[PDB]
RNA sequence: UUGUGGUAGACGAGCGUUGUAUUGGAGUUGAAGUCAAAGCGUGAGCAUUGGUGGAUCCAAUACAAGUGAGAAUGCCGGCA
RNA sequence: UUCUCGCAGUCAGACAGUGGGGGAUAAGCUUCAUUGUCAAGAGGGGAAGAGCCCAGAUCAUUAAAUAAGGUCCCCAAAAUA
RNA sequence: GCGAAACAGUACCGUGAGGGAAAGGUGAAAAGAACCCAGAGAUGGGAGUGAAAUAGAUUCUGAAACCAUAUGCCUACAACGUGUCAGAGCACAUUAAUGUGUGAUGGCGUGCGUUUUGAAGUAUGAGCCGGCGAGUUAUGAUAGCAAGCGUUAGUUAACCA
């Protein structure tokens, strides 16, 4: 349907039930979480955001983003580095609403 | 003149794609076995009824 | 696939032998020596032999159809080379490479022996997934 | 220290590289530029001329 | 004392030359070409990482004030009704998203009326 | 890390729309095609697909245009050759050619791309209205 | 080398109108053929000095660590007389004194006639003397069975 | 908390390979090589599995490198 | 930031704001004095532009609002009188 | 590694002085491919052997560049370091994967290092691939670190075990 979730640093308005990745909070695999923040749910638009309504997130796996090899190599210098960067990803769905 | 650079593998191909040999023709000779081009000689070395050469 | 002709350092340009070969790719024996029959070069009757020889490989030591099937590929590959040089103007020498070539024809009863590799890459690919995937039960 | 869990004690010290790679860091500079006579064969000629 | 490292350098080497992929004729066999448009991919992909980020956020905008001008109103008069009263945190890509959601968008619009 | 933005893959709409431009400013009318053709007014649009929607015109060689600019912004074309120029004036398309005048004033205010190579065979232009095109079910509007 | 010229120390190669390397000696050291600048110098000394009393300290810190393990047994001539020079008692005794997987070592000062005689027909043991003994077969052997001969003579050592 | 723009220049952290010595085993009941792959590490890397393969190999522990390869119109095992 | 110690490397700089001379107060010419950029350092505007403006950036993350600069359209983007 | 695993200072060049090439690997055991076939021959195939025949003589392993062949995909209006991101279309399921093979097309796109006052450079050089190639070491010293051993230290030279 719909719902509004601020993800650490990320704004994301997405609908009800699904499964998205995310940069990771680890947030427990399979432990639910609640967050009060929620905009634009059950077809109500409140003024800053919707009270008594919450998001209600779960995790089925925290796995690692693939291999991010970053290289900075400089033009005509002998700069030439790489580095691995590993996100882990919260791949986390929303299941149950209030409004 | 003289050349540049090198040419890839495909563009080769391409080049020799139209460099082929022309084709040829069919056609059923009355007095063989098996066809032949027309108005040539046969597997069995005649045009028609006439025979027209020896073999060896 | 079977009764495969093959003919090591054979004399001939690359060019006119994979035409002369490529006239007679996926075609059967009949129909295509009535084709090459009227071939105006010298080597028709230097490639003819090998497959001479594998149809009658066919006809007597293995006993298929023979005309079911045809000439799956030819190659002209880069194997064995010549080189002949001759003494020309300031001294100096001209050096023409005079190709030669690893002759090889595949013969096929169907699209396969090219379908099949596919197969055995797969076959291949599922095999070494299984062996993974025992050593990934085995953690 | 057996020669199974040996270890030393600062004897060896970090290694830089000068012919190993262009991505280490002053690597093919030859680490004293890349001009004049400091950075070629037979170079450095008497400093106190 | 020969100290023969080939297998290390021959694995190496044959991977250098195998690692292009996807492209013509001679492109994809030799290993300082190979190199070099390995090089021109890592700073596509560089340039790509902010690059693309950069369009996205202007899509963002461009359909956000298409949907605007389709609503009658445009984006500095929207971040305006915003601003002033009925805040909300319907960003870009959630403007943008919010379109395609069926007349999800609309209703933010008529929301973000003082 | 990712919104999961929308764009109809393997999806090229195209709907039947007219336009009679007869109080549009000639620019006012090319910046008007030349947003519905990229689609600064169309919101489920996909830039990898077809952008383009059928597009037809009516009276395209009698646009108004306010003050003097009829005759102020001459139009040249040249190519390859060397003065190889026969440039054409306002007063001339008038009466010469209107198809190449809007598609040029579209295209130097559009992306240059291959898009546009299948967007001007969509474009179905007309000094009239009597072309059997308007039996195609086409939306009379204006400002695009 | 490149000091080693086959024929003329000439060039190969020129600089000018030579569309080849710079080489102007036949060999050099990126050339395959020979002519390396920087190779295995032999001129290395392959030598550290060390203290006389630094070196008796590191011999007593030997002998007092592996003194601790399990295999050192005392050892003395007696023992050494006692077995024959026939390999089989020997064989029979380090089977027995689980001396095989180890490479258990004789500190001894006598050379005795039994043991120089056999010790080469097992693969587990070895037969050294003080003053032919260093802490390669002291510490690497990681059990050496001691001898009471050698107490005192150890001990002036420091 | 600084950070993290870097040439030169110095400094930090380490890694594959051959062999020395320690320390383990695998071994036609299948090793190297060779190839392939929808694995894993800040990084040199750890590899895994499977196919040919039919005798050796793989982990360090520190050591010493004829130890690491794109340039110099380098050189070499082969060919455009 | 004082000082000791190891190593340097550099004296081809270029441009711009500020004092300018020399030349023709022309020069992608010289030159110092101060600052800023490239160099020795990304990116945004300038259509692209080493040096102009902003700007000093671990990286990533389809979050945001401002500087230079753009909002009739390519080209993200506005109107009021 | 000696130029030379050798029928090597040989062949060979040069009048002569003078130089100057490198090498491989059958299988336990020739069982070196019975039998047969195609052309006049080559060679190849069945054909068995052999553990295994890319071990069938390219005979331990049998690569890469290069040359061609092609399963699925694209394909006859399109301005080029052919790529990256998004991704269709078509066909599918794996080092079990925010799935795989290509990529219709969009968004973003002047090669690598030296000169550099700035080089994408239209300066430079590399056809290509597989190995190698250039601050290493002895001595002595400066610093830094680690260490030794006694406050007349540490320490051994030639010679000797």
């Amino acid at each position: 349907m719909h719902a509004i979730v601020v993800c650490g640093s990320k704004q994301y308005l997405v609908h009800e039930n699904d499964t998205f990745f995310v940069e990771k909070l680890e947030a427990p695999v399979g432990k639910e979480i609640q967050l009060d923040k929620v905009l634009m749910l059950d077809e109500k638009i409140g003024a800053p955001y919707l009270e008594k309504a919450r998001v209600v997130c779960v995790v089925e796996k925290h796995g690692l983003q693939r291999k991010v090899n970053v290289i900075k190599h400089i033009s005509q210098k002998h700069h030439l580095k790489k580095y691995g960067h590993r996100q882990p990803y919260t791949k986390l769905k929303v299941v149950r609403f209030v409004h | 003149a003289v050349q540049q650079r090198r040419s890839s593998k495909h563009r080769r191909d391409k080049r020799r794609s139209h460099d082929a040999l022309t084709a040829q023709a069919l056609s059923v000779c009355q007095k063989c076995g098996k066809k032949k081009l027309f108005h040539r000689v046969c597997s069995c070395g005649m045009y028609g009824d006439l025979r027209v050469k020896k073999a060896y | 696939m079977i009764a495969f002709a093959k003919q090591f350092r054979v004399r001939i340009s690359p060019q006119k032998a994979r035409l002369v070969c490529q006239l007679i790719v996926g075609k059967k024996t009949a129909d295509a020596q009535n084709i090459l029959s009227n071939t105006p070069k010298k080597a028709a009757t230097l490639i003819a032999k090998l497959l001479n020889s594998a149809i009658a490989n066919a006809t007597n030591n293995h006993g298929m159809n023979g005309d079911a099937l045809y000439v799956f590929e030819c190659v002209a590959n880069q194997g064995p080379s010549m080189k002949r040089t001759i003494p020309r103007a300031k001294g100096s020498s001209n050096m023409i490479t005079k190709r030669s070539s690893n002759l090889v024809v595949k013969l096929s009863d169907n699209p396969n022996e090219r379908q099949e590799l596919i197969k055995q890459q797969k076959a291949l690919v599922k095999k070494r997934v299984e062996g993974q995937q025992k050593a990934k039960m085995a953690r | 220290l057996n020669q199974l869990k040996s270890v030393p004690k600062a004897r060896n010290h970090k290694t830089k590289t000068l012919g190993r790679g262009h991505g280490s860091g002053l690597g093919k500079t030859s680490g004293r530029g890349q001009k004049g006579q400091k950075a070629r064969k037979s170079g450095l000629t008497r400093p106190g001329f | 004392m020969r100290i023969k490292g080939g297998k290390q350098t021959r694995v190496r080497r044959k991977k250098w030359l195998k690692q292009a992929s996807g492209s013509f004729g001679t492109r994809h066999a030799s290993y300082k070409v190979a190199k070099q448009t390995v090089i021109q991919a890592a700073k596509y992909a560089y340039r790509d990482r902010r690059n693309k980020k950069r369009d996205f956020r202007s899509l963002w905008i461009l359909r956000l004030n298409a949907a605007l001008r389709e609503q009658g109103m445009t984006y500095s008069v929207f971040i305006n009704l915003l601003k002033k009263h009925n805040i909300e945190i319907n960003r870009k890509v959630l403007s943008e998203l919010a379109i395609k959601e069926p007349s999800k968008f609309n209703l933010i619009v008529q929301k973000v009326k003082s | 890390k990712t919104s999961m933005l929308t764009k109809e893959q393997a999806n090229k709409r195209r709907q039947w729309y007219i336009v009679d431009a007869a109080g549009l400013v000639l620019g006012k009318l090319a910046v008007k095609a030349a947003d519905l053709i990229r689609g600064k007014n169309k919101v489920d649009f996909t830039p990898n697909q077809d952008c383009g929607d059928y597009l037809i015109i009516i009276n395209s060689d009698q646009v108004v245009l306010t003050g003097n600019k009829k005759e102020n912004e001459f139009w040249y074309h040249h190519s390859q050759y060397i003065g190889g120029i026969k440039k054409v004036s306002g007063r001339d398309m008038l009466k010469k050619q209107s198809d190449k005048l809007v598609y040029n004033a579209v295209k130097g205010m559009l992306p240059d791309n291959r898009l546009s190579r299948r967007w001007i065979t969509k474009v179905h232009v007309f000094k009239g209205d009597k072309h059997n095109m308007e039996a195609q079910k086409p939306t009379t509007l204006n400002w695009s | 080398t490149k000091g080693e010229v086959r024929g003329g120390g000439k060039k190969p190669y020129k600089q000018k109108h030579t569309g080849k390397a710079r080489q102007g000696s036949t060999r050099n050291p990126h050339f395959v053929g020979g002519g390396i600048v920087f190779g295995p110098k032999p001129n290395r000394n392959y030598s550290l000095k060390l203290n006389k009393k630094a070196h008796t300290a590191a011999l007593h810190t030997v002998w007092s660590e592996k003194l601790a393990s399990d295999n050192t047994h005392l050892v003395d001539q007696n023992l050494f007389n006692k077995t024959e020079g026939k390999t089989k008692v020997m064989m029979q005794f380090l089977k027995s004194a689980k001396l095989l997987d180890k490479n258990v070592l004789f500190v001894v000062n006598t050379l005795n006639t039994n043991l120089e005689q056999s010790t080469s027909n097992i693969k587990n043991v070895q037969v050294k003397h003080l003053d032919k003994v260093s802490v390669r077969d002291l510490m690497l052997a990681n059990a050496l069975l001691v001898e009471k001969e050698v107490l005192k003579a150890l001990e002036g050592k420091f």
